[PDB]
């Protein structure tokens, strides 16, 4: 209705203005746990403000604009990490005051192998050198296309657009049009990846509760119990 | 739910 | 060191078969019968699309141990996206095989199989809506070979080689899209459209994962040792 | 390994 009707440079803008803050956080197997998870809700809190502020996805009704969330929010916030962990190579920065290590993420179960898919993840944005303006477009796909399949034909045209966005951004850095469709399906490749992180990590988080370690928030249960 | 109320 | 014509030839006569089943459709199913049917009809298909990948174009350059992971990760999902593919024209129904056509409703025959039966039915739905093309699947199925386990891997240079072929079949992709008449803009569109379904494939596989391997869990049907073997690499 | 043999055919 009102998305549609943006230029790429003012969708990205519009992107640009709606990125949600980098927050701070406040190691034993539950310290490191109680602070993630504690980290991750009040992420959450920011990602649905944000997602308000998508183009196009105000449009959506309550209920699809619920599901989605529900679908990508695990996704969202980690291409969030894997973007700030840029250039903390080895590394992944979850907060300003919350570096971690690979051999760090051995301080709980499981939590070592997810560690190197987002640090693989991490180093393929560095070495694909991916800018700012992608990341915003990647993380507005994830959370328009999703939970699209598991119900639409505004949601696919928000979705072709930025697609189109995308471009713009690639064929004004002087690409080819052939360097472009690469990298554009370089780009959409990765999102694959990320889908099967939300999934591992979706059912680690679930393997936390019911076998407790640290108490989660009701907003993060509620997302959790989404996915079964 | 909570997420209604955020949106 | 191919056309996209010549890649797509090569795809095009590298494609499995379509495999029966057992299934006699004169005595109804129960929830061990359709799971031995399709974990024995998944493990037939599973040795033939070992013999598929190593017609893949530029697949047998990487080493063994690359290819038994590549596979290792992708093979669920390439089953999948091949069913996908085979029930496009059977709406509201899956066809896991010429003889064994199913519905939403004999997913319930099994605890949590509706579940996943829908997500495949929509992507075939999403198939269907999109109008896919022979070409354009076995590129897919190609990239979801060479890519859903390129992530998860010192020397190597490998690596770059795999995004090569990959970035070949990207180009691939476009020269089907450009030949079929799209305008620029739609060849942008319709590539995103595609790699975009492989994100759901991707999610469908380890859903599926997940399930059957409930299954060896809950002791319900006998698995074949080839079949626990690339699921023991997901855990 | 099943895989592991039955690529090397
Ligand atoms: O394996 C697990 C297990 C678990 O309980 C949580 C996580 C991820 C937590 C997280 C927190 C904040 C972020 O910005 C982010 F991207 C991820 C991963
Ligand atoms: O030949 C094919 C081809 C194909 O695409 C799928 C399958 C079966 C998938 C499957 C098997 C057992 C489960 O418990 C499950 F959830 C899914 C078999």
């Amino acid at each position: 209705s009102l998305a549609l009707s943006l230029t790429a440079d003012q969708m990205v803008s519009a992107l640009l203005d709606a990125e949600p803050p980098i927050l701070y956080s406040e190691f034993s197997e539950a310290s490191m746990m109680g602070l993630l998870t504690n980290l991750a809700d009040r992420e959450l809190v920011h990602m649905i403000n944000w997602a308000k502020r998508v183009p196009g996805f105000v449009d959506l009704t309550l209920h699809d604009q619920v599901h989605l969330l529900e679908c990508a929010w695990l996704e969202i916030l980690m291409i969030g990490l894997v973007w700030r962990s840029m250039e903390h190579p080895g590394k992944l920065l979850f907060a300003p005051n919350l570096l971690l290590d690979r051999n760090q993420g051995k301080c709980v179960e499981g939590m070592v192998e997810i560690f190197d898919m987002l640090l693989a993840t991490s180093s393929r944005f560095r070495m694909m050198n991916l800018q700012g303006e992608e990341f915003v477009c990647l993380k507005s796909i994830i959370l328009l296309n999703s939970g699209v399949y598991t119900f639409k034909d505004h949601i696919h045209r928000v979705l072709d657009k930025i697609t189109d966005t995308l471009i713009h951004l690639m064929a004004k850095a002087g690409l080819t049009l052939q360097q472009q469709h690469q990298r554009l399906a370089q780009l959409l490749l990765i999102l694959s990846h990320i889908r099967h992180m939300s999934n591992k990590g979706m059912e680690h988080l679930y393997s936390m509760k019911c076998k407790n370690v640290v108490p989660l928030s009701d907003l993060l249960l509620e997302m959790l119990d989404a996915h079964r | 739910k909570i997420l209604h109320r955020l949106l």
